[PDB]
C-alpha cells in the first residue's frame, strides 16, 4: 500500500466525530479538434524553423 | 589582582555560561570565535568579540598565542578557559600567569600533578583515598564529588553526582545528589574529596570522580582539574553559583560557604548532542532548522545554538543541556518526561529520543532502594528502539505526493488533519509516482566520506597497499574516522597532508 | 473522588502552567480556547482542546454552559481553574459540584463568605487576625501562601512582597517579603493560619496584608486562588503549589507538616505588553519576537511566541520571568541580566520598567530597608522610558449526537 493516505496527526476523534468528518469532506470535492488552432493562424517564414518546431511539433503532439 | 574582564577562552554553551556569570559579576565579558563561529550567539552575547581567524579548532583555539593576543588587544585583565580546549593544558595556564592575566582555574603545577597518571596515584596514596584494592570490576556506578576549594585551602564538597550513563567514555545523562548511596558511602566520598584536593593543594573549582562497584566499594578514579560539564545539576541542588565561585576564587576571596551545603532537592541533566541514537549516536553536521525548548516549572536549558545555527564537522557534537529539577527524585523525573516531551528540535539528528526512552525506562527508574544502571549499561543492557533519523527525505513511494495540512473542528474537538493534493475519496498530465532513490553512489581515487580534517595519513607515496589497509584517519566532529584501501595497489597521488582540512568528496590518493 | 482529566478553564500563562502540572501528574489535560487562540501555545501543548467561540471572555470562557458543556464533550472529571475568569465565580464553583466534576478550589461556601468585605471582615474579627487599627500613608504589600488541607490541616509556604504595583496592578514581586522583622514575619504566618483555618478554607490561596512604615501589619483580603506570583513562592520553597491543589483536590491530607524555611531570594518580573512611555496604557499588536532570556537562574513561564497576535479582548499579560538566587543582591543581579537578554519586538512591553526598577536604589536599598510603596511606581518613580479568511461551518446530525463542524473556508482538495 503506498496510496496517501488521509492522517489525523493531532488528537483523537471517536468513532462519531471520525464518521461525522469524514461524511464532511467526503462531501465537498481529450477530443483533439486543430480546427483554426492559433499555430495554423500564425503567418511563417517560408524557411522558418518555427515550421518543424512550432507547427509541425503541435500538429504531431498526440 | 581583581577581574574586571574575563575572555572566555571558549566556545558554545560554557563560552555563553561564563559571559552570563560575568555579567551578573557585572564584569566585561570577551568572547573569541573561529571562521564556523563568526554567526554563534555566544560572539553576539559577549560584551565584545575578537575574531580568531581559523578554520579549524587547532588554528583557531588551541593555539597559545591566538589567545593571549586576543586578551592583549581586548585589554582582558583574566582568561576563563571553559572545558576541553587548553583548560587543561598547563603549559598555557603557565603562560597565562606569565603574561600576568587573572587564570581562572587550578594552578599549573597541580593541573600537572594530577594530569600524571602515576604522580596521581601517589598523591591519591598520601590522601588515602579510598583507591581500589590494587581489582576488576563488574557494574560499577559513577559518583562524582564538586569540590569547591579556596586559594586560602578553605575547601567545601559542594554535593555529589551520578553520571554513570556514558556510553563509550562520554557522559550522557546525570544526576544529582548521586542517589541509592548509604551516608557511610557519603562520608567516605566527601571526606575523602577533602583530603584529596588539600594534599593535591587543588584550589577552584574541581571534580572528584568514584567509580563504585555492585559490592558497595567505592573506588577513586581521578580529578578533572577544571569546572565540570555537568555543573549545572549541582547549582540546582546546592545554593551556589560555581563559576562566580571560581571568580572569587581566582581573585583570592575566602569562601563565603563555610560547610557543605544540605542537598536539597534533585536535578537531572540530559545532553543534547547533535548525535543520531539510532545509528550508534554517531555525530553527524546539519543545520539547526528549528530550536523550541522546554520551559517554565522546574525547568532550566542552556544551548550554544538556536534557531537557523549551523553546526559542522569541527567542533563537539554538544548543542545544548536540558536540568530538570524538583524536590524528590520521582518528582524530578516526572518532570523531566514533560520537558523531554516538550523539546523539539529540527533540520538534525539528536539523542533526544534517547533522553525521552531513558528517562522512561524501568532500568534507570529503579525499584525505590537501588537502580540497574552502570557505566555499560547504554552500551550493552539498553534496548534501542529508536529509528534512524530520515529527517524530511522522503523514503518511500507514498512520501512524494504533497500534502495540505489543516485544522478541523468536530463536535468542538480540534483535530489536524493532512490531506493529500490528489485525494479521491468522494470523487493528472501522464504523472507517475514512485520511490525516490536516497543520495547515495555505489576507481583509483580514495575519497573522504565525510567532511572533516586529517589527522593522520598512514601511507607514503609509492606504497604498495592491500585492500582494507588504513589510508588515513579523518577527525569529524571531534570523532575519529579511519578512511581504508577499497582495493590493492600502489599509493599514488596522496594530495592530503597532516592536519588538512578535508571536503566530502575530495581525492585522498588513488591507488593504482 | 479521583481526578483523572482535568479541564483548564482559562488561558494564557496559567493555562501553560497547569496543562504542564497536570503532564506532570500524568493526569490527561483539555483546553479550552476562544477565536482568537484558536493557535496559542496552550491550545497547541495540551493534550486535548476544545473551541468554545465567540470573540470575548463574555462570549466565551464566562460562559458556563460552554465550559461546562466542553468539560462533558471531552469527559474531563474535574475542573481546574486558573486566575481571573470563573476561578472566584461562587455560582459557577456551585454549579462545577451539580455537575459532580472535581473543583479544583475552594468549596463554594468559602469563596461566597470570602467574596463579601462585611461578611469577610465579620470572619477576619471571629478569627481575631490581625486587623487595621487610621489610613497607612506608604504601606508595603505582603501576602502569605496558605496551602490548606480538606482534613483542616494549614502549611504557610512562605511569605511574599508585592509592594511595586500600579492602578492596584501589580508589576514586579518577590520572596520571600524581604526586611520584615521576626515579629511580623510570626504575626503573618500565624495570622494566615488562624483566618483561613476560621474561615474553613479547603486548599489553596492568597492571604493579603498592608504594612506601614510603623510596620504595623493590616488584613487585608483573602483571594481564593493560586494567585498570578505563586512562581515565586515555588522557587523559595520548592511546594509544586498546583500539584498541591491536586492532592487538596483530591483530598489527601498533606504531605508537609511544617513550613518550608526558604531556601533563598526570588523575584518575578510581570511582562505586561503595557507602554510606560504611554503609561501603561495597553499597546495590541503582534509579538513579531520573543527570544526568552535562558540558562542559570531562570525560568520563563509564556503565553505568547513568535507570530502570536495580542488584542484587546483579553488581558494585556504576556508572561511571567522568574529569577532565583541565594540572596537579593544575588537575585537582583541575575534580573539584570535575564532582562538585557529579553528581546521583545514588535509592540510595546513594560520591560524598560523592570530595567530600570531593578537598577533603581529605592529598589535596591540599603540593606536594613527600601522605599517602594504600593503608589511608589505612580507618585515617586522618575519615568524615563522613551515611547514605544474566514470558517465555514456544517451542521450535521449523527446517530447519537448533533455535531458542528468547522472548516477553513479555503479549504480544496483533490
Ligand atoms: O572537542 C571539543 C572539545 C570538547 C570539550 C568538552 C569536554 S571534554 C571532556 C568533558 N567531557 C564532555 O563530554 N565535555 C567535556
Amino acid at each position: 500500500d503506498h496510496e496517501a493516505h488521509i492522517k489525523v496527526l493531532r488528537g483523537e476523534p471517536t468513532p462519531e466525530e471520525m464518521a461525522a468528518l469524514m461524511a464532511v469532506l467526503a462531501s465537498a470535492g481529450k477530443e483533439r479538434n486543430m480546427w483554426g488552432h492559433p499555430v495554423d493562424k500564425l503567418r511563417y517564414s517560408v524557411f522558418s524553423w518555427q515550421r518543424v518546431t512550432l507547427l509541425e511539433r503541435t500538429h504531431m503532439r498526440r | 589582582s581583581k577581574i574586571s574582564k574575563v575572555l572566555v577562552a571558549n566556545r558554545g554553551e560554557i563560552a555563553v555560561r561564563v559571559i552570563r556569570a560575568a555579567k551578573d559579576a557585572g564584569l566585561a565579558s570577551v568572547a573569541v570565535y573561529a571562521e564556523p563561529d563568526a554567526d554563534a550567539p555566544h560572539v553576539r552575547l559577549a560584551d565584545e568579540a575578537f575574531a580568531l581567524g581559523g578554520q579549524t579548532s587547532a588554528e583557531s583555539y588551541l593555539v597559545f598565542e591566538k589567545i593571549l593576543d586576543a586578551a592583549e588587544k581586548s585589554g582582558a585583565n583574566a582568561i576563563h578557559p571553559g572545558y576541553g580546549f587548553l583548560s587543561e593544558n598547563a603549559d598555557f595556564a603557565q603562560a597565562v600567569i606569565d603574561a600576568g592575566l587573572i587564570w581562572i582555574g587550578p594552578s599549573p603545577q597541580s593541573i600537572r600533578d594530577l594530569g600524571d597518571k602515576v604522580t596521581a596515584r601517589h598523591i591519591a596514596a598520601r590522601a588515602k583515598a579510598p583507591l581500589v584494592p590494587g581489582r576488576y570490576l563488574d557494574k560499577p556506578r559513577h559518583v562524582e564529588a564538586q569540590v569547591i576549594a579556596d586559594q586560602h585551602g578553605n575547601v567545601v564538597v559542594a554535593g555529589t553526582r551520578d553520571c554513570s550513563l556514558q556510553r563509550r567514555f562520554q557522559k550522557l545523562v546525570e544526576e544529582a545528589p548521586a542517589p541509592f548511596l548509604t551516608d557511610a558511602q557519603r562520608k567516605e566520598i566527601h571526606e575523602s574529596a577533602k583530603r584529596i584536593c588539600k594534599e593535591a593543594g587543588y584550589y577552584g573549582a574541581g571534580t572528584v570522580e568514584y567509580l563504585v562497584g555492585q559490592d558497595g566499594l567505592i573506588s577513586f578514579l581521578e580529578v578533572n582539574t577544571r569546572l565540570q560539564v555537568e555543573h549545572p545539576v549541582t547549582e540546582e541542588t546546592s545554593g551556589i553559583d560555581l563559576v562566580r565561585q571560581q571568580f572569587k576564587i581566582a581573585n583570592g576571596e575566602p569562601l563565603d560557604i563555610t560547610e557543605d551545603p544540605t542537598p536539597r532537592g534533585h536535578s537531572f541533566e540530559f545532553r543534547i548532542n547533535g548525535e543520531d541514537a539510532g545509528r550508534g549516536f554517531l555525530p553527524a553536521p546539519g543545520p539547526v532548522t528549528k530550536f523550541v525548548a522546554p520551559t517554565g516549572p522546574g525547568v532550566r536549558m542552556d544551548s550554544g545554538v538556536e534557531t537557523g545555527s549551523v553546526i559542522g564537522g569541527q567542533f563537539d557534537s554538544m548543542l545544548a543541556k536540558l536540568i530538570v529539577t524538583g524536590a524528590t527524585r520521582e518528582e524530578a523525573l516526572e518532570r523531566s518526561r514533560r520537558a523531554l516531551a516538550e523539546f523539539t528540535v529540527e533540520g538534525l539528528a539528536t539523542v533526544i529520543p534517547f533522553h525521552r526512552a531513558v528517562v522512561s525506562d524501568p532500568a534507570f527508574i529503579g525499584d525505590g532502594e537501588k537502580f540497574d544502571v552502570h557505566t555499560r549499561w547504554i552500551e550493552t543492557e539498553w534496548n534501542n528502539t529508536v529509528e534512524p533519523f530520515t529527517g524530511g527525505d522522503p523514503i518511500e513511494e507514498e512520501d512524494t505526493v504533497p500534502r495540505q495540512t489543516v485544522v478541523v473542528e468536530v463536535g468542538g474537538r480540534r483535530l489536524e488533519v493532512s490531506l493529500p493534493g490528489d485525494l479521491a475519496i468522494g470523487g493528472a498530465p501522464g504523472v507517475v509516482r514512485k520511490k525516490p532513490k536516497p543520495r547515495k553512489r555505489g576507481g583509483d581515487a580514495v575519497t573522504a566520506p565525510m567532511q572533516g580534517t586529517v589527522v593522520k595519513v598512514a601511507v607514503e607515496e609509492g606504497q604498495e597497499v592491500s585492500a582494507g589497509d588504513l589510508v588515513v584517519v579523518l577527525e569529524a566532529m571531534k570523532m575519529e574516522n579511519p578512511v581504508t584501501a577499497h582495493k590493492d595497489g600502489t599509493i599514488t597521488g596522496l594530495a592530503v597532508e597532516a592536519g588538512a582540512a578535508i571536503t566530502q568528496g575530495t581525492v585522498i590518493a588513488e591507488i593504482k
